[PDB]
């Protein structure tokens, strides 16, 4: 195949340890002209040109090295921490390139950290003391798990199989099988945020999971989308099918979707799929600043409305795997239940 | 909103048990802990001593004896990390020697929960609270604050941990698990260095499911490892391992050491089996012995064990949570029979109340609960009243009267019971407990008797419908007889020690009782035929109480003038009984009508003026009678629902008697039945003692399967109970005959739509006999979820409707279900209509003639058509799982296990639902209810209750009530056992409680009352009541609730503490309140349950 | 074709043609 670790290292373009404790009030910079909904753990590359910004970062290195990313204007956002930085002055154009990663959700910005709401198991309240000793333990293993972990359901008014539908470990596995389908973290908090950034949804649905504070409600709601959103259409003209779930595959290590900068600093969360229909290709395949080294990109736009949906990527070697794939920018898509 | 909670039944399940020497170094105690309660017994060949209630959930209960101390001390740790060390003092108090909160700021609670262990030398107390930390409490005599230091545990996932016997320093031995499997490790705990030192030994590849560590005492040393298959012993480099076959069927979950040498242990199964693990020793070539092998013998079956303890005389206490606790005796395997077990005593445990319902059965409504699980599953009927311990029964129907009689004039004790009938009279004699009907020489046995008994001048009397007879004690014979001059019939009679006022129709006559004569005195007419009389002295009576048939009034007549004070009753129905008696200090009069009313007035036995109050007591006529209880006589009111009438704080109180209908009664102090009562009803005479107070009475109906839901159907006089039994794969093979298999008539679903296994049935259980009348078994892999009784549409029949869910193991979220409408007529249950549904019917409640069923995330509203079917007229979809359904009129309360609640309303002009409000505060929620149109009650995680109020963007609910209950609530239902409204709730621990709404005038009073009682009352572990009741998970102080168990303890503190509380109080009717103001107020609150 | 859009990579020949396409963003 191809090096699945190449796209996440942003080759085409630091021990991070500053966290703010929950519910605090912090004053954090917000970068001009950045528009995206950023998720804890999601990776964000940037390219800044105005000396305003270039000053903010050069001095931002001192202390926090963390800025705020925000829109419906904006009620919530997420702190992003710079983990890598180069100051390039090539062609006589001073550019500052940074790679930040989302850390904390919050409600210069006066900003209140939103706590990640962590709850014990459904059983930690009703668990028999005698059975405490048994709480630590190819799919019958899950029937065993269900029978032994949720044994004390018999003390309550609902069955084992209900408490199972709110069990982080179980839910993560149910999500995993779909994530396996087109080939991750162990902490439910992390898992729910990793697949949140993988899920190709629209700005209004992304704010929903961001508003969700609990891992359990995040994983559950995330399972709904994965069943209910089989098709993906052109956002502009609405009624035009571009690709399906079947075609989604994770070319990048992080997932089928990550954030990528073009040379002018615009961020594109592009989704890698094998097949894509009803697109026209314009211009000539080019490797200049390609986010997938080895492939050339050609601009693809919706057959009907001409609105730029993403790019078709083609191999440059005749021995490469996934010789042709489509990369679709998330802002251009609309999930549909056919 | 301001509500009021109070424990209606203390918890019954046992958290843990431990014996020792606590009350005195010479006694042997058994200490039992039931959630927020602690029992102290003294072992005999079990004597209660002291029950105390802590302000915490008892999580760690261990005894220990420090060096140079008289008796053992008790260490207690609540679930809120309240540590305390207690001592017994003899009237009886339990003091706190050292206390403190051992909670840490940072740290994640461990997955195996709290574990508290004490070293054998009582140097230190070791507590496992969080992953990676081990908190040590030096037991120094000067450590009254329980100061403690933490140690780094690089072993994060610990299963169990105990202290090892026989070591040069305190040493732990714990089983933990890392990616490399399971292991066992030992650590030397340094009191000085405050760190860990490498222990005497550790092991690798400890068995796969090791869960229990036992510490063998000094004879051998080392520890024992209990697993799913193997039992293994370690000691230094010694190793023994057996995998006996007699344990492979289920898991050992509780153990207890029998003898101090560690030779014999007791192992408790999860399915209730009782084993004894035995060590076997071997003589060594230089002194002490050496362990050689381990044996296990199945002693038998007990209740599903949770804690185990061995009392000295071969008697085991079986502390259970799913079933009743036990005292079981074990017989050593003897030539005669293999070691077997037999239970001596049984202790009531309401178990894990899964569901319940309130029912008016005897027409005070009693509570019937689904209790227990598996073979301990059962039904519990809980009635409230004064219970009567029966001592003898006699089959005589139609008793019209009852009188005690002393045939021996030299014997104070009674020995005769006279029974009247229609045109008949029977005289019974009492020699011990043998009753025999005989004749009384001088008494006539062919007339109805209206009165008889002992009168003055060493004589008897009998007032039949025809004559007033006077019989002599010595040589019993008639001496004088009063008969109506025109041969008219005596209609109403009344007599006492000296006076006799009979009454023929309108007229009535006044007689006096003298030696060998009955002298008439007064001949008087009346306006209207007389109906009741009383002539009780307060030895002679200077006044006579009468009631008139057509007047409908109670009168007071001076004797012998018969000159009227008076009051009027009103109505179209005549009085049936009237009585003048004395309560507390002041006098009274009581008159009861045919419709069941009961007027009572304050009487002046000098001025005859009666004053004042009336109350109804059933709808059948009431007959009043006086009996003696303690040194204050009470009034027994026979009727449809009998009731004891006493006075506490100069107010008449009516506590009902736990009996079916009673018609006539009389006290009876015989040789064989001393200080007893003779109760008479429509069929049987009963003799027995009577309790002094009103207590909770629990009838047990064993089901031997797990009952899960229950509803009542009055038109059929039976209950519908959802239950599930467990069956093996076989090749229909149950484990034990249960209620679903021992039904009178059994049916099977057989529908058109669509290793252990769960088999669900609908049990039809008689309300009177609690027979299993019918048991309809549902489909294979069908899980019954919701059950309701109701009438639908214009259909007059009452149907059992059940909501199910096809549970296949491969489908994570269920995708299909049923709504089955049953009808129980004759002796059979018929399937009337199915309704296939693409989801789980989690909840169903009747909705104004329609059926409101929840289906996964959908709330459906079905209609009941003339074709006898379910037609759908409405639907509503939600972003949550409609788990909870409660309604009232047109509001609908919907909620999921995530505490997120929705409030819907049926808009009738649109055939559609509108979302009125919404509140999402993610937490684990177990039960909800609707208090009124504005407030909603619920129980969320960490044993809490919350209330959400309604009062445009006011579609968001305000959190007005928060309260740490200490109990896991499973069900809310409306009703009481006879402040506004009443909501009962069941508990996993068996606790039963009550919530009632209050007015703001009273809430602030009882709030300031509580702030005063906390300054006074001495808590057990000195746990601040604010911290015990503080909302816990976040942590907030309580609001909107009043601890009724606190308000009710005002009557237990001494009288100085009472004034002390009411020092600067402004009461309502605004004056410096007094203790008696609050006693009569707090006592009024004890009568709502 | 040295005039490129700042979002996708579409190339044009005149500065005015690029202004036509960018107005669609
Ligand atoms: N060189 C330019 C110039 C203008 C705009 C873009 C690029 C460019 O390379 N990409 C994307 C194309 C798609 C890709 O793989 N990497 C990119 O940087 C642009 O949007
Ligand atoms: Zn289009
Ligand atoms: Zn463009």
């Amino acid at each position: 195949n191809f090096d699945t670790s190449l796209p996440t290292s942003h080759t085409y373009l630091f021990h991070g340890r500053t966290l703010h404790d929950d519910d605090s009030c912090q004053v954090i910079p917000v970068l001009p002209q950045v528009m995206m909904i950023l998720i804890p753990g999601q990776t964000l590359p940037l390219q800044l040109f105005h000396p305003q910004e270039v000053s903010m970062v050069r001095n931002l290195i001192q202390k926090d090295r963390t800025f705020a990313v925000l829109y419906s204007e904006a009620q919530f956002g997420t702190t992003a921490e710079i983990y890598a930085y180069r100051e390039e002055q090539d062609f006589g154009i001073e550019i500052v390139k940074v790679k930040a990663i989302g850390r904390q959700r919050f409600k210069q910005a006066k900003v209140q950290i939103l706590p990640e709401c962590v709850l014990p198991s459904t059983m930690s309240a009703v668990q028999l003391e005698s059975l405490n000793k048994c709480q630590i333990f190819s799919y019958k293993w899950w029937q065993k798990y269900q029978k032994r972990k949720f044994h004390c359901a018999n003390l309550t008014s609902w069955p084992r199989w209900l408490y199972s539908l709110y069990d982080a470990e179980t839910l993560m596995d149910r999500i995993k099988k779909q994530l396996r389908e087109w080939d991750l973290p162990s902490n439910p908090i992390d898992f729910s945020y990793r697949v949140a950034a993988c899920l190709p949804i629209d700005d209004v649905l992304r704010i929903q999971l961001l508003k969700i504070g609990s891992a359990i409600q995040r994983l559950r709601c995330e399972l709904d989308i994965m069943n209910k959103c089989t098709s993906l259409c052109c956002k502009q003209c609405q009624e035009t099918e571009i690709t399906t779930k079947n075609e989604i595959f994770s070319l990048s290590l992080c997932g089928p979707m990550a954030a990528y900068v073009n040379p002018h600093g615009y961020v594109h969360e592009t989704l890698t799929v094998y097949k894509a229909c009803n697109l026209n290709l314009i211009g000539r395949p080019s490797t200049e600043h390609s986010w997938f080294p080895g492939y050339a990109w050609t601009v693809a736009q919706c057959k009907i409305c001409a609105s730029h949906i993403g790019w078709k990527f083609t191999a440059t070697k005749k021995d490469m795997s996934p010789q042709k794939f489509w990369g679709l920018t998330r802002s251009a898509l609309l999930p549909t239940i056919p | 909103s301001y509500n009021y909670v109070v424990t209606a039944q203390k918890p019954t399940a046992v958290n843990g048990c431990v014996t020792g020497h606590f009350t005195s170094a010479e006694d042997l105690n058994l200490l039992i802990a039931k959630n927020t309660r602690l029992e102290i017994y003294v072992v005999t060949a079990l004597r209660p001593v002291k029950e105390v209630g802590m302000y915490g959930k008892i999580a760690v209960m261990e005894l220990f004896r420090p060096k140079g101390e008289s008796k053992d001390l008790l260490f207690i740790l609540t679930a809120k990390y309240n540590a305390c060390i207690l001592e017994y003092k003899q009237s009886i108090d339990i003091i706190t020697r050292a206390h403190g909160n051992v909670q840490d700021r940072i740290g994640r609670p461990s997955e195996t929960g709290i574990i508290g262990i004490i070293d054998p030398e009582c140097r230190m107390i070791g507590l496992r609270l969080y992953d990676g930390l081990f908190k040590v409490i030096p037991l120094d005599r000067d450590n009254k604050e329980l100061k403690a230091f933490n140690i780094r545990l690089e072993e994060l996932h610990v299963i169990d941990v105990k202290f090892l016997y026989g070591c040069q320093a305190p040493t732990i031995c714990f089983v933990y698990q890392d990616p490399q499997g399971r292991h066992v490790k030992t650590y030397e705990v340094s009191l000085r260095e405050k760190e860990f030192n490498k222990g005497p030994w550790k092991q690798e590849n400890v068995e796969a499911e090791a869960s229990m560590v036992i510490a063998v005492p000094e004879p051998f040393g080392g520890a024992i490892i209990i697993g799913q298959e193997s039992i293994t012993y370690h000691n230094g480099d010694k190793y023994l391992a057996i995998a006996p076959p007699i344990i492979k069927q289920s898991t050992i979950v509780c153990h207890n050491r029998v003898d101090p040498n560690g030779s014999r242990y007791l192992l408790g199964d999860m399915e209730g089996r009782l084993f004894m693990l035995l060590l076997e020793k071997e003589e060594q070539m230089d002194g002490t012995v050496t362990l050689k092998d381990l044996r296990v013998e199945l002693l038998g079956e007990t209740s599903i064990a949770e804690c185990l303890t061995y009392l000295d005389n071969g008697v085991v206490f079986v502390g259970s949570r799913l079933g009743d606790s036990q005292l079981v005796k074990l017989n050593v395997d003897s030539n005669e029979q293999g070691s077997y077990v037999v239970a001596m005593e049984t202790f009531t445990n309401l178990g894990p109340i899964v569901d319940m319902c309130v029912v008016d059965l005897e027409r005070q409504g009693q509570l019937v609960t689904c209790s227990g699980a598996f073979k301990e599953g059962s039904l519990r009927i809980i009635r409230n009243g004064i219970g009567i311990h029966e001592h003898a029964s006699i089959d005589l129907p139609g008793i019209k009267g009852l009188w005690p009689l002393r045939s021996d004039p030299n014997r104070e004790t009674d020995d005769t019971l006279v029974l009247s009938f229609v045109g008949q009279t029977r005289v019974l004699m009492l020699n011990g407990e043998e009753v025999e009907e005989t004749e009384l020489m001088g008494f006539v046995d062919d007339q109805q008797t209206f009165f008889c008994g002992n009168v003055a001048h060493q004589q008897l009397i009998q007032i039949t419908s025809a004559s007033v007879r006077l019989v002599s004690q010595e040589p019993k014979a008639l001496v004088s007889e009063w008969k109506e001059p025109q041969a008219k019939n005596i209609s109403v009679a009344s007599c006492n020690s000296s006076q006799v006022v009979v009454a023929v129709g309108r007229a009535l006559y006044y007689l006096q009782i003298h030696p060998q004569e009955l002298r008439q005195i007064s001949h008087t007419e009346m306006e209207h035929e007389v109906a009741c009389l009383d002539i009780t002295p307060l030895g002679l009576s200077p006044l006579c109480a009468i009631g008139l048939w057509t007047d409908i009034s109670a009168r007071i007549l001076k004797l012998p003038s018969f000159e009227l004070h008076k009051e009027m009753l009103g109505g179209e129905i005549i009085p049936r009984s009237i009585l003048m008696t004395t309560f507390e200090s002041s006098h009274y009069l009581l008159c009861a009508l045919g419709d069941g009313a009961l007027f009572y007035f304050g009487l002046n036995i000098e001025t005859g003026l009666l004053s004042d109050k009336k109350v109804t007591l059933g709808t059948q006529p009431t007959v009043l009678r006086t009996f003696r209880s303690l040194s204050t006589t009470n009034v027994f009111a026979c009727s449809d629902r009998p009731t004891v009438i006493y006075s506490s704080n100069h107010k008449l109180v009516f506590s009902n008697v736990n009996l079916k209908e009673v018609n006539y009664m009389c006290p009876l102090n015989s040789d064989g039945y001393p200080d007893s009562l003779a109760l008479a009803n429509n069929s049987t005479l009963t003799i027995g003692t009577i309790d002094e107070i009103q207590k909770l009475h629990i009838r047990t109906v064993p089901l031997y399967e797990s009952p899960r839901k229950i509803c009542y159907q009055e038109v059929s006089q039976c209950f519908g109970v959802l239950s599930s039994r467990i069956e093996v794969q076989d090749t229909t093979t149950a484990l034990r005959p249960s209620a679903s298999t021992q039904a009178l008539s059994s049916s099977v679903s057989s529908s058109k739509l669509f290793e252990e296994v769960e088999v669900h049935n609908l049990l039809i259980i008689d309300q009177h006999t609690f027979e299993v009348l019918h048991a309809h078994q549902f489909l294979q892999n069908e899980y019954a979820l919701s059950l309701v009784s109701c009438k639908l549409g214009k259909d007059p029949n009452t149907y059992f409707i059940v909501g199910t869910a096809m549970v296949y193991p491969e489908e994570a979220e269920p995708k299909q279900g049923r709504i089955v409408v049953f009808q129980y007529s004759d002796g059979k249950l018929q399937t009337v209509a199915e309704k296939e549904v693409k989801g789980a019917v989690y909840s169903m409640v009747e909705f104004n003639g329609k059926l409101l069923a929840s289906i996964n995330s959908t709330v459906r509203l079905y209609e009941w058509t003339t074709e006898k079917e379910l037609r759908t007229e409405c639907n509503h979809y939600n972003n949550i799982m409609a788990l909870y359904l409660k309604t009232k009129g047109d509001f609908i309360l919907v909620g999921d296990l995530m505490r997120s609640v929705l409030l819907l309303a049926y808009k009738p002009m649109e055939g559609n639902f509108e979302e009125i409000a919404r509140d999402f505060n993610p937490n684990w929620m177990s039960a909800v209810e609707i208090l009124d149109d504005d407030n909603f009650l619920g129980a969320e995680n960490a044993f809490n209750l919350f209330v959400c109020q309604k009062d445009e963007e006011r579609q968001h609910l305000q959190e007005v009530g928060l309260f740490h209950l200490g109990e896991f609530v499973n069900v809310f239902c409306h009703g009481s056992l006879v402040t506004q409204g009443s909501v009962l709730f069941g508990t996993v621990n068996g606790m039963i409680g009550l919530v009632t709404s209050l007015s703001e005038s009273w809430y602030n009073l009882l709030l300031d009352m509580q702030n005063r009682l906390n300054k006074v009352i001495k808590s057990v572990g000195k746990i601040e009541h604010s911290f015990w009741r503080s909302f816990h998970t976040k942590t907030e102080p309580a609001t909107g609730f009043i601890d009724g168990d606190l308000i009710e303890s005002f009557l237990d503190i001494s009288r100085p503490k009472m004034q002390e509380v009411v020092a600067n109080l402004q009461y309502d009717d605004k004056r410096e309140a007094t203790a008696d103001d609050l006693i009569k107020v707090v006592e009024e609150l004890t009568r709502i349950h | 074709r040295p005039f490129v859009c700042s979002v996708c990579g579409h190339r044009f020949t005149t500065k005015g043609n690029l202004k036509v396409h960018f107005h669609r963003h």
